[PDB]
C-alpha cells in the first residue's frame, strides 16, 4: 500500500511539474483580451460537441425506427361448412401480376364512384348522418387506389363433396333433435415470403350464423342435404362485402361504413334491441346455396350465390361480373389492404427507453464530465503549485536509493515525503517559486 | 396598456381562424406599432380600424349559402387535407359560438379610439425609433424573456405526438429542439448591447414563425389550423415573447449590472431555484461557457470554471446560514414529539 | 450430410376437379393472357422440442 | 486480477455451444397450374433412411 | 440460433463498461490512496480522539445536554486545523518517560 502511495505521488508530481513546463513554454502578454481567433479556435468546438452529444442517441433512434413496407397478398380462399363437419364449398383465387379477373386491382373510376356515394347518403336535417358521413369519407379516403383489391371467387366449388354416407347420416340425425347446429364461414389471405423475418403470414377469420330452431327450417334443411331437387340452403348475414386486412392477425371489420349503410338509406330492423354479437354484424350480406348433384352419387357439387342487404343497387356496392365460361355472378369480396409494418424491434415502453436514454445522459455529466471540466474546492491545495520542482527530486531520489539498496535512508525519506502532504505551510514553502532570476 | 391588449387580441383573432386574410393584421400591427414610438401617430389606428371593418364584411359575405361552400361535397372532400384553397384562405367556411375574438377587438380598438378622445388628444422611422428616442427608459427584461422560453421548450418537448405525422418520435423533432437551443444561445450572445442585432433577430425570428407555423406544419404533420390545439399556445407564447422584445428594442439597454436572477434575495425559493439548476446535468457548464465565449475577460477557462464553482458554494453557505437564522429556536429545550415524528417517520417509510 | 430423395412417377392420388374449374382453365388458357406454372417443394423436420 | 479480467470471455465461449438437428424425414413436391388444385403431389417419408 | 448474437460491437462495449467502472473506481479507491486523505488514514496513535467520542456517547445518557453541544464543537475543530490535529495524535511517552 505503501509502494501505490508513492507511485501516485510520484505521477502527481510529474504531471504537475511537466504541466507548468509546457505553460512556461510558450510566453503570453500579460493583458491583452483573448484574441477572437483563439476564442473561436477553442469556444466553439465545445459548444458543438456538446449539443451533438446531448442530441444524437436521438438521431440514432429516428434513423433506426425506419418504418419498412410489405407486398400484397397473392392468395385468397373462402371455406363455408356445416359446424364439425367437410366444408361444403371451397374456393381459392391465386396470382402475382394483380390483372387477371378473379384478383383485379380497383381503377380510378370505381374509387371515384364509391367516393361520391359515400357522401349524398346523408340527410339535410338530422346531424348523426353528417357525422356519420364525416367519418365514413374520411376513413375511406386514407386509402389510395394502389391498395385495394377486388376478389372475386367462381360461384361454383373447385372439387367435389368428399363425404361418406354414415357422416350424411350422422348430419341428419344431429338436425333432427332440438340441439344446437352451427355454420361456418372461414377466409384467408395469405402473403409472400418475406425473407428477411421468416415465414408467409397468414390472416384468417370465421364466423359463426347458428341455425333456427323451428322444425320447419330444420325439415327444410336436411331435405337439402338429403339430396332433394329444389332446397335453397339460406344462411343470413354471412359474409362481409369490405373487410380490412392488417399487417398482423386477425382480419378486421370495417366498423364506420357498417354504421353509415345500416342507417343512412333506408334503416334496416334493428329495432327488436338486439344483441351486440348482431349489432356489428348486422350489415353482412346473404347466402344461398344449392345441390347439382347430376348422373350418378359420385359427382355432388354446391353452388353458393350471395343477396346485398336491404335495399340493392343503392349506388354504394361495386359491380360484379357476369363470369365467362357459364353465366352467373361471381362472388365478390373488396379488401382494404394495410402494409406499413412497424414491427422494427417495435418499442419497449418508450418512457423506459427515455428513462435509460436520460439515465445515461445523467452519470456522464453528473461525474466525468463535471470532473473534467471542473474542480473540487478541496483539490486547490495540490494540482496548482508556482513550481513543483522540488518534490520531484525526492520522488527519484526514493528510488535510486532503492537501486543502491541502503533501506534505511529507503524509509527515513518516506515520512518525509509523508509529512508534506500533511500540513500546508511547510508545502506552500517548499514549492513556492525559485529566486535566481533576480538573485 | 389598452394597445398592448390591442396587439393581444390581434394575435388572438389571428390564431383563432389562421388564414392570410387576418395576417396583415398582426403582421402590419407588430412591424409598425410595436417599432415605431410610444404613440403610432394615431394614423397607424385609423389604417387598423378600415382593416378590421373590410374583413369583418368580406367574412360576413363568405359565410353565404349559395357559394359553393356547402354541406354537399366540398367540406367532406376538403375537410382532411391541411393547405387546399378554403382552408388556407381566412374564414371561408360549423362553429357553435361563431367568432367572438374579432368582434371584441373592434370594441375595444374603438374604446381605445373613446380613450384617446378623453384625454391628451421610411427613414425617418428608423431614426426616431433608434437614435432619437430621447426619453430612454432604463428597464432590463431578460428574465421574462427566459422564463417564456422555458415554457416553450417543455411544451415543444412535453408535447411531442402533435408535431409528428405508439408511433415514430420523427427526425424533425430533433430539428427543432436543436434550433430551439440555438435560438436560446442566440437571445445570450446578443444580451451583450446589440440593438440592431436584436433588430434582425426580431425581423427574422417574426417571419420565420408566420410563414412555418401556417405554411409548413400543415403539410409536414398533415394536421390543419384550428385543428392542432398545441401549436396555437407556442405561437401566443412566442407572440408574448415577440411583444417583450420589441419594448426591449424600442428603449435603451441598461447598465446590466452582470448577475444571476438569483443573488438578490436570501430567502427559500432561491434555494429551490438553484437547486434545480446545479441539479440537472449539462446546464451549469452549458452557460458558463456561453458566458465566457461572448464576454471580455482575462483568464482561461478553467479559472472562469473554478470561480463560478467558488462562488455557487460562498452563495449556498451565506444563504443557509440566513435561513437558520431566521427561525429562532431556544438552545436547550430536546426536540419536539411532534417535530420528531413530523421528520423522521417520513424518511423510514421511504 | 447428403440425401437421394426419390419419389414415384405417378401421382399418390387422383384429380379432384369438377367440370366447370376445367372449362375455367380452358377458357383463360383460350386468351392472351399470362398462365402461370407451379412447382413447390417442401422439407420437414423432427420435433425438437 | 488475471481471471477477472479473462472470466466473461471464458463464460462466453461456453455459453456460445453451437448446437446440432437431426436431418428431415418428410418430403413432398406438388406440380401444378397457377390458381387450380395441384395436378401431381407425391410425397416420401421415412425415418431409418 | 443459441441466443444468435446481439452486435457482437455492443456486446463488447457493455463487456468493457463493466470493466472500466469497476477498476476506474472501486478497485482504484481500494488498492489506493487519495492525495487529500492522508492527513486523517494514517494516525500514529488515535487513542485521544476515542476517548472524547466515547465521552460524548456516555454524557448523552446522563442528560447534560449543554455538556453534549460544548463537547461537538470541540470534535469539529480538530477536523478543520491540520497543526493541532497533528499535535494531538502524536505518539504517546510513558515509555521513554
Amino acid at each position: 500500500f505503501d509502494f501505490f502511495n508513492m507511485e501516485n505521488f510520484y505521477a502527481h508530481i510529474f504531471n504537475i511539474k511537466c504541466a507548468r513546463q509546457f505553460e512556461a513554454a510558450y510566453p503570453a502578454p500579460r493583458g491583452i483580451p483573448k484574441g477572437k481567433l483563439v476564442k473561436y479556435m477553442m469556444g466553439f468546438p465545445i459548444i458543438i460537441g456538446v449539443v451533438i452529444f446531448i442530441f444524437s442517441p436521438l438521431l440514432l433512434w429516428s434513423l433506426l425506427n425506419q418504418i419498412g413496407t410489405i407486398s400484397m397478398p397473392e392468395k385468397v380462399t373462402l371455406r363455408i361448412s356445416i359446424e364439425g363437419y367437410p366444408p361444403l364449398y371451397e374456393m381459392e383465387a391465386q396470382g402475382s401480376n394483380h390483372d387477371n379477373a378473379e384478383l383485379g386491382m380497383i381503377k380510378p373510376d370505381q374509387l371515384a364512384s364509391l367516393n361520391q356515394a359515400l357522401t349524398d347518403s346523408y340527410t339535410t336535417r338530422d346531424t348523426n348522418s353528417i357525422l356519420r358521413s364525416r367519418m365514413s369519407v374520411s376513413y375511406l379516403k386514407g386509402y389510395t387506389y394502389e391498395d385495394i383489391l377486388i376478389v372475386r371467387f367462381r360461384p361454383e366449388s373447385e372439387i367435389y363433396w368428399p363425404i361418406s354416407q354414415d357422416s350424411r347420416n350422422a348430419m341428419i340425425d344431429k338436425l333432427s333433435r332440438n340441439t344446437s347446429v352451427n355454420f361456418e364461414v372461414s377466409l384467408e389471405f395469405t402473403r409472400p415470403y418475406d425473407p428477411n423475418e421468416n415465414a408467409a403470414l397468414k390472416h384468417s377469420k370465421s364466423w359463426l350464423v347458428p341455425i333456427s330452431l323451428d322444425m320447419t327450417i330444420r325439415a327444410k334443411i336436411q331435405s337439402a342435404l338429403r339430396g332433394d331437387p329444389g332446397h335453397p340452403i339460406l344462411i343470413p348475414q354471412s359474409i362481409p362485402a369490405f373487410i380490412q386486412v392488417p399487417n398482423q392477425g386477425e382480419l378486421t371489420l370495417p366498423t364506420s361504413i357498417g354504421n353509415t349503410i345500416i342507417n343512412d338509406g333506408n334503416p334496416r330492423i334493428n329495432t327488436t334491441g338486439m344483441e351486440k354479437s348482431d349489432e356489428a354484424r348486422a350489415w353482412f350480406d346473404s347466402l344461398t346455396l344449392n345441390l347439382e348433384q347430376g348422373k350418378s352419387q359420385n359427382e355432388k357439387m354446391w353452388i353458393a350465390t350471395s343477396e346485398h342487404p336491404g335495399d340493392q343497387n343503392a349506388k354504394l356496392w361495386i359491380k360484379t361480373a357476369n363470369t365467362t365460361y357459364s353465366g352467373r355472378p361471381y362472388l365478390q369480396v373488396v379488401g382494404f389492404i394495410d402494409r406499413a409494418f412497424p414491427s422494427f424491434l417495435a418499442k419497449v415502453f418508450k418512457g423506459g427507453v427515455i428513462a435509460v436514454y436520460l439515465s445515461v445522459i445523467l452519470v456522464v455529466g453528473r461525474g466525468l464530465v463535471r470532473g473534467i471540466f471542473t474542480t473540487s474546492p478541496s483539490t486547490v491545495m495540490f494540482t496548482e503549485l508556482p513550481n513543483a520542482d522540488h518534490l520531484l527530486k525526492i520522488c527519484l531520489d526514493i528510488y535510486l536509493v532503492r537501486e543502491a539498496k541502503d533501506f534505511m535512508l529507503e524509509q527515513d525519506l518516506f515520512a518525509k515525503l509523508i509529512f508534506l502532504f500533511r500540513s500546508p505551510a511547510t508545502l506552500i514553502e517548499w514549492t513556492r517559486m525559485s529566486k535566481k532570476k533576480q538573485e | 396598456h389598452t394597445d398592448i391588449l390591442c396587439y393581444f387580441f390581434a394575435i388572438m383573432t389571428q390564431v383563432m381562424t389562421g388564414g392570410l386574410i387576418t395576417l396583415p393584421l398582426p403582421l402590419m400591427s407588430l412591424f409598425w406599432g410595436n417599432l415605431s414610438n410610444p404613440r403610432p401617430s394615431k394614423f397607424f389606428w385609423v389604417t387598423m380600424i378600415t382593416y378590421t371593418e373590410c374583413v369583418i364584411v368580406i367574412k360576413f359575405v363568405c359565410q353565404f349559402a349559395f357559394m359553393p361552400y356547402n354541406s354537399i361535397t366540398w367540406r367532406t372532400e376538403h375537410q382532411m387535407d391541411p393547405m387546399s384553397l378554403d382552408k388556407l384562405f381566412g374564414v371561408s367556411q360549423l362553429w357553435d359560438i361563431v367568432l367572438l375574438f374579432s368582434l371584441f377587438f373592434h370594441r375595444y380598438m374603438l374604446r381605445k379610439l373613446g380613450l384617446w378622445k378623453d384625454a391628451n388628444l421610411p427613414i425617418g422611422r428608423f431614426i426616431h425609433q433608434l437614435f432619437h428616442p430621447k426619453f430612454r427608459y432604463i428597464r432590463d427584461l431578460y428574465p421574462i424573456m427566459f422564463g417564456i422560453d422555458v415554457i416553450c421548450f417543455l411544451i415543444m418537448t412535453f408535447g411531442y405526438s402533435a408535431f409528428g405525422e405508439s408511433r415514430i418520435p420523427v427526425t424533425l423533432v430533433v430539428m427543432l429542439v436543436g434550433m430551439t437551443l440555438a435560438i436560446i444561445i442566440d437571445r445570450a450572445l446578443y444580451l451583450r448591447k446589440s440593438v440592431v442585432g436584436k433588430l434582425i433577430y426580431q425581423v427574422l425570428m417574426i417571419a420565420f414563425l408566420h410563414i412555418w407555423v401556417f405554411l409548413v406544419l400543415p403539410n409536414m404533420t398533415r394536421r390543419s389550423a384550428i385543428s392542432n390545439h398545441v401549436a396555437q399556445a407556442l405561437y401566443v407564447i412566442k407572440s408574448c415573447y415577440f411583444l417583450v422584445s420589441a419594448w426591449q428594442i424600442r428603449n435603451g439597454y441598461p447598465e446590466l449590472c452582470i448577475g444571476n436572477l438569483l443573488t438578490h434575495s436570501y430567502g427559500m425559493t432561491n434555494m429551490i431555484a438553484f437547486k434545480v439548476f446545479m441539479n440537472i446535468p449539462f446546464l451549469f457548464e452549458l452557460r458558463t461557457a456561453i458566458d465566457w465565449t461572448w464576454t471580455d475577460t482575462s483568464m482561461p477557462l478553467f479559472d472562469f470554471f473554478n470561480m463560478e464553482n467558488f462562488y455557487a458554494h460562498i452563495f449556498n453557505i451565506k444563504c443557509a446560514r440566513q435561513f437558520e437564522a431566521a427561525y429562532p429556536a431556544p438552545r436547550g429545550i430536546p426536540k419536539g414529539k411532534l417535530v420528531k415524528y413530523m421528520m423522521g417517520f417520513p424518511i423510514i417509510i421511504g
